[PDB]
RNA sequence: GAAAUUGUUGAAAGGGAAGGGCAUUUGAUCAGACA
RNA sequence: GGAAUACUGCCAGCUGGGACUGAGGACUGCGACGUAAGUCAAGGAUGCUGGCAUAAUGGUUAUAUGCCGCCCGUCUUGAAA
RNA sequence: AGAACUGGCGAUGCGGGAUGAACCGAACGUAGAGUUAAGGUGCCGGAAUACACGCUCAUCAGACACCACAAAAGGUGUUAG
RNA sequence: GCCCUGAAAAUGGAUGGCGCUCAAGCGUGUUACCUAUACUCUACCGUCAGGGUUUGAUGCCCUGACGAGUAGGCAGGCGUGGAGGUCAGUGACGAAGCCUAGACCGUAAGGUCGGGUCGAACGGCCUCUAGUGCAGAUCUUGGUGGUAGUAGCAAAUA
RNA sequence: UUGGCGGAAAGGCCUUGGGUGCUUGCUGGCGAAUUGCAAUGUCAUUUUGCGUGGGGAUAAAUCAUUUGUAUACGACUUAGA
């Protein structure tokens, strides 16, 4: 893997862009604030940026509020990796492992 | 005077042939799945020839659809091209090959008046 | 006068390939005197014929005429991906292909 | 029978259309694209020919005259695309221009009026085109590529 | 650009000239190369014989006909070099190799052409200082190619007849020069060097 | 080495001229006799 | 009156086999559609 | 002491060029602009024009050309062997 | 020759390792466009005869995991300690 | 550290090849680029599933996900001989069969057509039944090639 | 057409004299449309054939026979109005 600490602005995007809802699985599209306040209004979360809140913030209900969210398809870096071989760790080069902040420019590069 | 139909697309005009029935006399084109153990064909190494399967089916939308938009039914006199006389849009009638040149000229009139196309409005007309 | 030409020359390297395999839905383009990626940018979506004659007539002329178009730029020396209405011959490999100017942004 | 019958027929009846949301929204044509302005035609009959930018029309076309007492292009219709609009301009502020539009171009040799027309255009550019010298002779010569012309360098 | 190229031979690194030689002719552009006995190669004389020696003992057992043809010819071991970067056994190889040619020294017509370079193989830009090389057909020479002395009295007797022209011409150019010189000052002149001429 | 001509003697030897038939008999012996007319004149040609 | 296999006519291609896959050019040849 | 700029990041800032795709087919939903009546790029392409109406597109076929393709069946850890 | 855990090959193609059952990459319905992996970008060959600091001159130079070998011991070759 | 020496094998040969020497080598840094049946988006196919819906209800419709496979299992289908039923089915105005780098439907097994040859029977559908589908078994019977106008047709005096 | 130079594959270069076409060096008088807003919009050179007529030219080799400086056969070498 690489993983790191994501900001609001990539939550944001990750979300509008390839943000799915779990619904009798069944990944649904967002599109509409609705489909949230169905399934996600039990807890709060009305809106798209409730659903955000709940992620950055870490709510009370993270649980839930992350469960709910497909598990994000990236597309690969359209700018490409950046370094040559990818499964050393970023320290050293590679691209696993955490690498911190800097896990916005990639995530980016993949949505 | 078909119905409307999107683009009709095929996604394979070429034949399956069977792996060697270029190669001997006795191996007919006619399709035949190898089981051998060896056999590059199973086994899909490039370069072979390609197999068939579920995804080359044609579209629902467009499936058996000849060039013209018309699904075709074989007709042996003009009781079975009545049948056709409320889809004049969607199917054509195709004349069987055994039906007798006289009694062609019979169901091509019949077609012709019922606005039922014929497919094969030829065979057996002495010109 | 002497000169007529409304196109600038470009050939015909290869199709789009990886080492073993090619791709004949995409060919290669060099365009004379375009040197990088940047200048190459300029003639994107820019419409290419590549003419050749033939022995029998058709629509009453014996030369005839592939259409394609500059798709995106490749690699770094300005060469550049075109894709025609039928694919190129690939005897046609270090043949003269034509890019018109337009559609023109100018 | 020699083929046995279906139990079910698609429906002959045919459904309209969902109703289209796409509307119908003026064409913005690039700066270079001002009255006035010299253009390069770059393919069609008179390709290669400098000829004059006048009304941008109904149907999306520009309007052009050669002007036709100079190099031979009369008032035409000519497409933004095709056409390189270069930099040097003469002031069409002399020029009627409207009576010109879609209509005027309907297809239906050369009627009495199209004659007049261009005349009366003509005289008005030939004018402006007077003013500034080497211009007459610039727009009867016809733009051609020289070896080591390099249109992504070229200035126009 | 051009519909033939005449590169001149000397002093260009056979392995580069070779692979620049190459794409050309893969790409469309004839191409003829002249004064390949004039050519250079990486490395001192006596390395490059031994490497030619190592070429020359490679044959085919049972007839050594059928075995590596191996030519002495300074235009053939370059045009060696080249036929090992063209794909040679395909169509399409036959084509790139037939639009090149090679020669010793620079024979009709090509002696009345001007002859160009090629930057990125000329040895002296390429090497660095001091490291050692080899002249062509003096490796061609020791492995046989006759004709050494030939080319050297023909290229001596060329190389006259063409200061001779180029004498011609200076002197020419030199009218030219005097006669563009009180053509400026001029309406035209100034106004020409005011656009860039 | 390469020749770049060959030039002939008027009268050749009917020894000689046997040399360019295969059947001599037969033949109307044809061989040099359009090369001989090169002596008519002063043989300009031939000198040249 | 099939196949192996064979004669003649027609066409085509062939620089140490032949055959295959993708793709186009060219030759040939054809369906459909429209009105 | 006062700035500049680099560097990293942010914008629900504005905008040019190019490529591929147009599934669906009355209406129904979420909205958006509007004082309004209306309008829209808001639950999937329409508007304008030209050429041809025929082997032109296409199918098939032989062939040439680029790249790739080793004899099948078998037993076997392993078969072009 | 024979055990332990796991991943594989066998039963499996695809991209890379020229080539190769097991390595690297990544696993396979028919297509399109995009982007990548492993590996590469003088020419064969798609891709910088790119930029950058050095080292290296071999009368057997050297050149990329698995991988298709080399050692003790020497050099007043040159380099930096 | 690189280089030299230490370093001997048998057909002619392999950094893959050409070739490369301020590299096209070695160590290291930075970009840009090339392209897998992988990743993203959309079309189509199939499979599984979750909904909706009394006129093919074994139906229609909405939605999402998935798709490697030898030995092997299950499934839905394609074709042959014969049987029960049907279409008052095709046919001497030409059945069946054969031929055909002609045309069409299917992913496919297969099905349909035109033209040729032909002569006396035969097909669709819903079911029934089995001596039901071949490339091989040094398989059985028959038939035919290449070898090939070849080996050869020379003991016994003519 | 005058004269010269070129054998590396010269087959090309250079020069003299008159005839003749163009000249955008400069200044006039006309023409250009309807190929319909694009469609390579056809302008190159390759070999071949068939006719008209303008120069020019009017042979060989093979089988068969024959020699033996030759020979398995083909081939080789000789001979014959
Ligand atoms: C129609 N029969 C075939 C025909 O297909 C064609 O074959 C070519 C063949 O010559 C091509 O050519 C090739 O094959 C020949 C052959 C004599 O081996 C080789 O000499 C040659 O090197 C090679 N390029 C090959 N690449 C493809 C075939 N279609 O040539 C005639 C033929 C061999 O009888
Ligand atoms: C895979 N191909 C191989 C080929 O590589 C070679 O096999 C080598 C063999 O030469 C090696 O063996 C030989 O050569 C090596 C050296 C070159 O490593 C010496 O160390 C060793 O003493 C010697 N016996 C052995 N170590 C591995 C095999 N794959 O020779 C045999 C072969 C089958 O052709
Ligand atoms: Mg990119
Ligand atoms: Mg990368
Ligand atoms: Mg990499
Ligand atoms: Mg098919
Ligand atoms: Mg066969
Ligand atoms: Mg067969
Ligand atoms: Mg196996
Ligand atoms: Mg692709
Ligand atoms: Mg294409
Ligand atoms: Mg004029
Ligand atoms: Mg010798
Ligand atoms: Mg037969
Ligand atoms: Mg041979
Ligand atoms: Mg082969
Ligand atoms: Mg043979
Ligand atoms: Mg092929
Ligand atoms: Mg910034
Ligand atoms: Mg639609
Ligand atoms: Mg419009
Ligand atoms: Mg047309
Ligand atoms: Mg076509
Ligand atoms: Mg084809
Ligand atoms: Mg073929
Ligand atoms: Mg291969
Ligand atoms: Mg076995
Ligand atoms: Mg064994
Ligand atoms: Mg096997
Ligand atoms: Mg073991
Ligand atoms: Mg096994
Ligand atoms: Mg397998
Ligand atoms: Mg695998
Ligand atoms: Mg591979
Ligand atoms: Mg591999
Ligand atoms: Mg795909
Ligand atoms: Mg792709
Ligand atoms: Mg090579
Ligand atoms: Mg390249
Ligand atoms: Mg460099
Ligand atoms: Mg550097
Ligand atoms: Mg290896
Ligand atoms: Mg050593
Ligand atoms: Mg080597
Ligand atoms: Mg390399
Ligand atoms: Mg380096
Ligand atoms: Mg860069
Ligand atoms: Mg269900
Ligand atoms: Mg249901
Ligand atoms: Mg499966
Ligand atoms: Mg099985
Ligand atoms: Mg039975
Ligand atoms: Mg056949
Ligand atoms: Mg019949
Ligand atoms: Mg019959
Ligand atoms: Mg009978
Ligand atoms: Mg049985
Ligand atoms: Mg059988
Ligand atoms: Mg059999
Ligand atoms: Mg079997
Ligand atoms: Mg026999
Ligand atoms: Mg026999
Ligand atoms: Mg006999
Ligand atoms: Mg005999
Ligand atoms: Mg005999
Ligand atoms: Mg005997």
């Amino acid at each position: 893997v690489a993983y790191g600490y994501p900001s609001y602005s990539t939550i944001r995007q990750l979300v509008y862009k390839r943000g799915f809802g779990k619904i009798n699985k069944q990944r649904v599209p967002l599109s509409d604030n609705a489909i949230i306040e169905a399934n996600l209004g039990k807890y709060g979360i009305l809106s798209i940026d409730d659903l955000i809140h709940e992620i950055i913030t870490v709510g009370p209900h993270f649980k839930q509020a992350n469960n709910f969210l497909w598990p994000f398809k990236l597309s690969n870096p359209s700018g490409g990796w950046g370094v040559p071989r990818k499964f050393k760790h970023f320290i050293q080069g590679g691209s696993f492992g955490n690498r911190e902040e800097f896990i916005n420019k990639l995530v980016k590069s993949m949505n | 005077a078909s119905l409307p139909h999107p683009k009709i697309v095929k996604k394979h005009t070429k034949k399956f042939k069977r792996h060697h029935s270029d190669r001997y006399h006795r191996v007919a084109e006619n399709w035949r799945k190898q089981k051998g153990i060896d056999s590059v064909v199973r086994r899909r190494f490039r370069g072979n020839i390609s197999q068939p399967k579920i995804g080359y089916g044609s579209n629902k939308k467009t499936k058996f659809l000849s060039p013209s938009g018309h699904k075709t039914f074989l007709v042996a006199n003009v009781k079975d091209l009545e049948t056709l006389t409320m889809h004049t849009k969607t199917y054509a009638a195709e004349i069987a090959h055994n039906i007798s040149a006289k009694n062609r000229v019979v169901i091509l009139a019949r077609a012709k008046a019922l606005g039922i196309k014929v497919t094969n409005p030829k065979g057996r007309l002495a010109l | 006068a002497e000169s007529h030409r409304l196109y600038v020359k470009g050939k015909h390297l290869s199709y789009q390939r990886s080492k073993r395999v090619n791709n004949p839905n995409v060919s290669l383009i060099k365009i004379e005197g375009v040197a990088t990626p940047q200048d190459a940018q300029f003639y994107l979506g820019k419409r290419i014929a590549y003419v050749y004659r033939a022995s029998k007539e058709v629509r009453g002329s014996k030369i005839r005429v592939m259409w394609g178009k500059v798709t995106r730029t490749h690699g770094n020396s300005g060469v550049v991906r075109a894709t025609f209405r039928n694919n190129l011959p690939a005897k046609t490999f270090g043949a003269s292909v034509r890019i018109f100017l337009y559609p023109s942004n100018i | 029978s020699a083929q046995k019958a279906p139990k079910w027929y698609p429906s002959e009846d045919v459904a309209a259309l969902k109703k289209t949301r796409k509307a119908a929204r003026p064409q913005k044509l690039r700066a270079s694209l001002v009255p006035g302005t010299v253009l390069i035609l770059l393919a069609g009959r008179f390709r290669g020919k400098r000829v004059v930018y006048l009304k941008h029309l109904e149907d999306n076309t520009l309007l052009i005259s050669g002007p036709f007492k100079v190099n031979g292009v009369p008032l035409r219709r000519v497409n933004a695309r095709y056409v390189i609009a270069t930099s040097t301009k003469v002031s069409v502020e002399g020029v009627n221009v409207e009576k010109f539009n879609v209509e005027y171009f309907a297809k239906e040799e050369i009627k009495a009026e199209r004659v007049e027309d261009q005349k009366v255009v003509d005289k008005a550019l030939i004018a402006e085109i007077k003013k500034t010298p080497l211009l007459k002779q610039y727009l009867s010569a016809s733009f051609s590529l020289k070896n080591g012309d390099k249109p992504h360098m070229l200035k126009f | 650009v051009e519909p033939v190229v005449v590169i001149d031979g000397k002093g260009h690194l056979v392995g580069r000239l070779a692979s620049v030689v190459a794409k050309q002719l893969l790409n469309g552009q004839k191409i003829v190369v002249v004064r390949a006995e004039e050519l250079n190669i990486s490395g001192e004389f006596f390395r490059n014989k031994l490497k030619y020696h190592d070429f020359l003992r490679k044959a085919t057992a049972f007839n050594k006909t059928r075995g590596p043809f191996h030519f002495r010819a300074p235009s053939r071991i370059f045009y060696k070099a080249l036929r090992g970067m063209v794909s040679h056994k395909t169509a399409r190889g036959k084509a790139a190799l037939e639009r090149l040619k090679v020669f010793e020294g620079i024979p009709p017509p090509y002696d009345k052409k001007k002859r160009v370079v090629v930057p990125q193989a000329l040895r002296v830009l390429r090497l660095k200082p001091g490291r050692k090389y080899t002249t062509l057909g003096k490796l061609s020479t020791s492995v046989g190619w006759k004709y050494e002395d030939v080319v050297a009295k023909l290229e001596a007797k060329r190389k006259v007849s063409s200061a001779e022209y180029y004498a011609k011409k200076r002197a020419f150019t030199k009218k030219v020069a005097s006669a563009n010189a009180t053509a400026a000052e001029s309406d035209v002149a100034k106004q020409l060097a005011a656009l860039g001429y | 080495l390469r020749s770049l001509t060959t030039v002939w003697a008027e009268h050749l030897s009917d020894e000689v001229k046997r040399r360019f038939y295969k059947n001599w008999y037969k033949s109307k012996k044809k061989a040099f006799t359009k090369y001989s007319a090169k002596y008519a004149q002063d043989g300009a040609g031939i000198e040249r």
